[PDB]
């Protein structure tokens, strides 16, 4: 087990945690991984691409490949859940850039994963603004270590 | 009803940064729209999308301009800005401020249908040339007693740079019959324009006619009056 | 960048004609396609979104089409206020690109222009010539001095077609240096047009 | 409050048929509260349908519903189910999810969900015919409208001139015809000097069928 | 079951009144009773539990009163958001039954209805039936009566109406009665009338048209 | 697994709950246990004895010993808290008899327990009449099966 | 300032139930004390604690009268009551309705200090009964001295009020304790002394009042 | 039950004397012990609660000593109105038991009784018996002999006597001897007499009445 | 209910040691941050230390570092503070207190009820109770000075708790002795001063001392 | 350290009133700040977190405002149980420091103390030490001032005082001042006085005794 706050709570609320205020989230034993953010009909999901740090990041551990995602406008993100097939992943919150308003999340993903699904929302107009389905497609299949083209 | 308006300046030098503001003033709290847009129109009458900035301050630029555009928003003063850097003559255009059409049901929301209300536009020329203020010379009415009963008159707004000009006849009280022409470029580098109106012939003794030539990039504002001479 | 094409680019049709503009996309864009109307010197106004839904306060005469690749804007019955360029925007993939524009000219019966020639004022020498309310746009302005054509001395400018009249106006300015101007007698403005059976001439001369 | 009760699963069915209603719950510990289903036949009032205990160990039904509906839980997924078999005409209505008032309190319900419509009726999904209610000619105010006849099911959304004309409008609740089909009318009271010169188009939109009609309403040829 | 009954049923009152609605149970209940509020098109919300215990968030003017069989809900100083239908539940014995309701409307000066009659389109008569519509517009109270008159002879079984929810700005209602007849019943007869009773007209008002020529 | 209401609330308020209106609280696999109720100086607590059901009950389960106390005049009891040392035992309200005005409360107590502290209050004269300290001392030590001397 | 008073009857058959009522008079609202008491006093002048009833109707009775005693609160009428079953001759006592003393600060409260206000007390005899009312005979008078009186004879059970001139003349009055005659029945004498100058002038009327048997006989003394 | 004992059970002391009553318990009782005062034909009145605290309205001549098992009520200066019986009561254990009492008599001068004999009335001439009342009105001490005569003939088993509880003002007693004898046994004898022995009389004073005159 | 029960507190001398304990129940102890906060007699709150979920990180205030050690035991559900090398500045009430949500530092609810730590080299001593004599109409004041005692607390009552009205038991004050001193008074009518007697109940439970002293005129 | 200072540190206020209290920091802290409530004799409790956010179980009348250095807590409608000390804490960087606090008390019309003075006992002089006590009973507000005089000479650094928690019933403070002197010192001098200044007395009021009587 790790000591990081698992997200079972609005991202708007977990950023308020002092334990991960501006915490170093470095991982030099990692790499860039480009990505696309999509709707159910294969189109782009425009808010999600616009408001997420490119490149995302694969960290290599002694077990299973971990994926970091910066998400911009952190205090305006509400629901943030990540799913592999129909199996919900536990999302760990690692840092909150208070100057930039950037939340850095991390989810362990299965060996060979090409793309991952995202149920999310935002805080606009004193209302929850929903996004049922947001597929996060990755530029290539995700693996253990650097043994991929 | 939301309204939008674009603020200056309309001259920028090659390599400087183009810096425009858009005030959303007109019945809103600036979270009356999920995102806000900037489009431009070039001299060839083509439209290019520049980019959006959402309620939350996250932006999404055109990959063609990306490396040079920048947008913030400012809730207190109720505005969003476009900043465009390392400018060239390829960037001489009319910049438009915009707001998406939102579904008529549960909105505003993250909807891509088109843009329903637009700012009035604002033209931005790109060269070194120093702002010049216009000479304003009259155009001489009923030059005869062979006038046809309706007699023509105007104001030749000459020797200025850059664009635009407002010509407003009297207070704007007489819009009927008025023709403000497009301006034409000269061998100087300086623009020259005509703006005429055609009205009844026994309304000269009676009714008084003066042009209101406004030039915003130069802070010039002349009021030349025009009657037949004799 | 998804490319859009509009056919035709220009169109001339009579009042109460059934008009149809086209707009093709380089890919599939489902129903994500709006239509705009730029009147002269005014910002684009949204006519149709979702490919076929009509916008608030826009006339019931504009129809939609789609969804797929080829889209048609229909004007049921063409009126003189419909002048101007009609744009096509896709919102499927970013950047939300437009089409080149379809310019819509209103066709009407042939009106002669009213010719007026305006003398210069004493503080430096150009002489303007106005052609007030005419159709079609092809008109020819020939400047004169002592009865001699002036090739090179002038430049013209023509308005966008009227929202009510369906007419154009032309302003032609002949610029001269003062030594050229005050040293010279009569200044004529010969105008050719389809609505004028022989060229019409307006003039003045010095001090009268 | 962060308390949320989001229902789905509602729809149209026929007599003798089946439907499972769902209810998502967030912002409270789900395995510490009783859950209840309440209903509302259109026009009429509230009737208690069922409740279920904290861990699924006790359930109650109303005598009407007993032996056809089954109430159900899943504390791990945070859901409440209502499996409705053998459906009748008297079961058509709005179906509210509703949480007990405190930890382990049985009876009193707050808050509720926003409802899910359940229609039971052997009529096929048909789309409306829009027929113009033409305005016949003090001579200062005239009334005109659209009659929206022979569609199924609810709801429809009528607006006028694409939304531009919102003022002096009345869209009426529908009426069950003995056809099994609904019929509603929208009316707008308007200036009479504007009848010849201003254009009125009503915008009928039916989601369950994919029917849109934009009918023009004008003075009759006389 | 335990039957729950409610006296006031429909009740007119303005912004500021001291309003009292009651609820009655066929057996003894103790204070095992709740009150609920529901506005038009919206979900319900609990007001009062344990007969008189006020629910968390609800303003201080709502009383609860009673024990046994008779019960009372008392709103001290009424307000615009308070206008709603109101239900009582017993939580003594299953089924935990509700009441028929007490609907609460905004009182107003008596307003006469404007009346309009509508022919059927010709576009309708090609399908085989004809609907004739009568509009009653902007009237108080809700109690109106619509009588349908073909050739001066009363109709029945063949027409159904629906009333709008009380308006937001003028506290008025509107009514739309729709007469359904065949195309064959319809072509025979000539004069079609809509007679209208209301307390704001001293006379029963009638609008008519004649099928075919004006 | 527990489905009964955990008392975190005034006793006067939790008796209004319908889940436990005249609910069967029988438990045959149990026995009588006599008890005293006493103030901090060792004297008797007159109201807490006088208005408690005699005797209490010890309910035998497969994990730990449970005690049922019937509290007369329940609408009039405000605070009711029970402690073993000063570690707060949770109190499950099992029944409220409507005719007789009697609440029946259960608390799991540790194995070998001789006595138990009670912080409490009542509703008299529209005011809170506090009882700081009441010791519910048992006739003999409480174990969970049949072994009681 | 709460006053208290006791309702009858004063005669009970052996086996049958002694049923007395206490009506809370004064400052009242019957949540003017946290509890209410009953005390009795046997013919040897010994005092016994019967039991209490609290504000909430829960009770605490003496373990020596447990199986027989009972108490309700009424709270709508301002009353608390005593019931005693299976009655023997031992229960022949004066029964006293009482209220606690409460503390200095935030009173009334759950305090065990002593009882401050007390009823006037009600005598209750237990016998195979007879229950007879009194004949009242004069005692003929004859400066200074001049005595006279009422002989109250042949009554069962106790007590009797003797009052003279309606309460107005209480100077010098002596109401004697009764004596059990060997008839089975009681007998009481009541005298007053007054001036010899006041005989042929003033009027002297006894107020013989008997409960349980409703007898009130007034009578003069001439002679 | 905790037993409470009180010493002395009886006490004759003079006006203005210092009187100290005591009350013990069979176990520890803290400060939970009150003191009451019962006057003749009257309900008890709380004097002292919690060992040593005086009650409202009571005069400041009554004290009480402090906590444990031995307790004390003191009357500093004893007055005529302090006649009655003084009870202690514990409030430590239930039931809240009482003591036996300390009866308090007031010592006074010896004083002669006023003596009056009364006939049987015209109204009791109706069926029954003749009852002849003799009264000794204001005297001290309580020991006083009464003697009924019928033409110099002694009596026994006609007359029951009743004696008054001590006055709150005079500190005096009174006494009511009633002779009772059959009506046919009454019309036999001609004079009746009541002879009174007491300290305040040199020799015994008599009172006769002789039928009707 | 979330529960937090502290033991270990008491009296210790300058230089000395004391280990504090905190039992935690009603939540997953291994998923929350645990913090210590203190409060010196009469003064306010001051953060002491915190410890991460698995004892990975620990933070101490500057005053306390080098001397206090904070620790855990997730299998026993308890939190420790090992206080060595202890000072005058350290005497206060010491609150156990949990992070407000899973893996949240800093913000603290709920806290525990409190455990007094005293640092004073003075020995356990019984109080001397001395009378405050009332001197001449209209209402007199009297009392008992309770002097020269150690440690806290004292419970004073009057006429065995039967005199509650107008009674002001004051807070104690530390004297340069090391030893405490309290005053307790009461307001009572003047006419009830030579008759009704007034006897205060000083009970000091950290020694064997309970003194009942009478207060009378001179 | 990041220093947390607080305004005001004592605040007078009635039940119904609309109260505000500030917290300020020596550096910028985003909205990383809590508000805590502690009643007398009781553990603290979380009211507000993240500058604005309301902890579960807190009533809707407590607001939280400010961002940067200057922070605000607002109770819109004040109640009987809101009288307590309120603490802000920064949670930007370690050490996670609290501020001195702000104390909320009940408001009352101004009230004068009854001043009493007490000699040392004869019981205590036998130790070799002497404590003279002054009582200021039942006064509002808290700011009073005690000046001691030995033969009319101001004392200094030989007295300590303490004040009671405010009364729930009459909302009044009480004060005790103990002048401690030795036996030799005490018996050198004669007049011992206690002077009290306050808002409700117009001159300072002096009580005195002379040693011996």
């Amino acid at each position: 087990n790790n000591t990081y706050p698992i997200l079972n709570q609005e991202l708007r609320e977990a950023i308020k945690n002092p334990a991960i205020k501006d915490k170093d989230h470095s991982a030099p034993n990692s790499r860039p991984i480009d990505f696309e953010m999509k709707k159910k009909d294969g189109t782009q999901q425009f808010y999600h691409y616009a408001s997420s740090v490119k490149p995302a990041r694969v960290i290599f551990t002694d077990s299973k490949p971990e994926i970091e995602l910066g998400l911009q406008s952190g205090q305006f993100w509400r629901k943030f859940e990540v799913y592999e097939g129909d199996k919900k992943l536990p999302i760990k919150l690692v840092s909150y850039d208070t100057v930039k308003d950037y939340a850095y999340i991390r989810f362990s993903v299965s060996n060979g994963t090409k793309a991952v699904k995202i149920v999310s929302s935002t805080h606009f107009n004193n209302k929850e603004e929903k996004y049922d389905y947001t597929l996060m497609e990755f530029a290539q299949p995700i693996y253990n270590s650097a043994d991929k083209f | 009803q939301v309204q939008l308006q674009e603020s200056g300046p309309g001259l920028v030098k090659p390599s400087e940064t183009l810096s425009l503001i858009c005030t959303v003033s007109g019945g809103s709290i600036s979270s009356s729209s999920y995102y806000w847009g900037w489009i431009r129109q070039t001299p060839e009458r083509n439209l290019e999308w520049i980019g959006i900035i959402y309620f939350s301050g996250t932006t999404y630029y055109n990959p063609s301009l990306q490396s040079r555009v920048s947008m913030s928003l400012d809730r207190s003063t109720n505005r969003f800005s476009l900043r465009l850097s390392s400018v060239t003559a390829a960037d001489t255009a009319i910049y438009y401020c915009a707001k998406p059409k939102s579904r008529d049901r549960g909105g505003p929301g993250d909807d891509y249908f088109g843009m329903d209300v637009w700012g009035q536009g604002i033209m931005v020329t790109v060269s070194s040339a120093s702002t010049k203020g216009p000479s304003v010379f009259p155009l001489a009415p009923s030059s005869k007693s062979t006038s046809g009963g309706t007699a023509a008159l105007g104001c030749l707004v000459k020797d200025y740079f850059p664009e635009p000009v407002t010509v407003s006849w009297n207070s704007g009280a007489l819009t009927s019959g008025v023709h403000t022409f497009p301006a034409v470029l000269q061998s100087s580098g300086l623009y020259s324009l005509s703006s005429v109106v055609t009205v009844p012939s026994s309304s000269l003794g009676t009714q008084t006619y003066i042009c209101n030539v406004n030039h915003k990039p130069s802070n010039t504002k002349v009021d030349k009056k025009v009657e037949p001479k004799s | 960048d998804i490319q859009l094409t509009q056919s035709p680019s220009f169109l001339s049709a009579s009042v109460a004609d059934r008009v149809t503009i086209t707009c093709r996309a380089s890919q599939a864009v489902r129903s994500s396609l709006a239509w705009y109307q730029q009147k002269p010197g005014k910002a684009p106004q949204l006519l149709i979104y979702s490919a076929s839904t009509l916008e608030n306060g826009v006339s019931s005469r504009f129809s939609g089409s789609g969804p797929g690749t080829e889209f048609t804007l229909t004007i049921s019955s063409l009126q003189p206020e419909d002048v101007g360029t009609y744009y096509c925007q896709q919102l499927n993939t970013y950047p939300f690109t437009f089409g080149p524009g379809t310019k819509v000219e209103i066709k009407r019966t042939v009106a002669a222009p009213s010719v007026f020639i305006f003398p210069p004022s004493d503080e430096q020498a150009s002489v303007v010539c106005l052609l007030n309310n005419f159709y079609p746009r092809e008109a020819k302005v020939q400047w004169k001095v002592d009865n001699a054509l002036q090739s090179g001395n002038s430049q013209e400018s023509v308005t966008e077609q009227d929202s009510k009249d369906s007419t154009y106006s032309l302003s032609s300015t002949l610029t001269l240096s003062k030594a050229d101007y005050e040293k010279h007698k009569v200044y004529a403005c010969e105008v050719t047009h389809q609505g004028l059976s022989s060229p019409v001439t307006k003039s003045f001369n010095r001090g009268e």
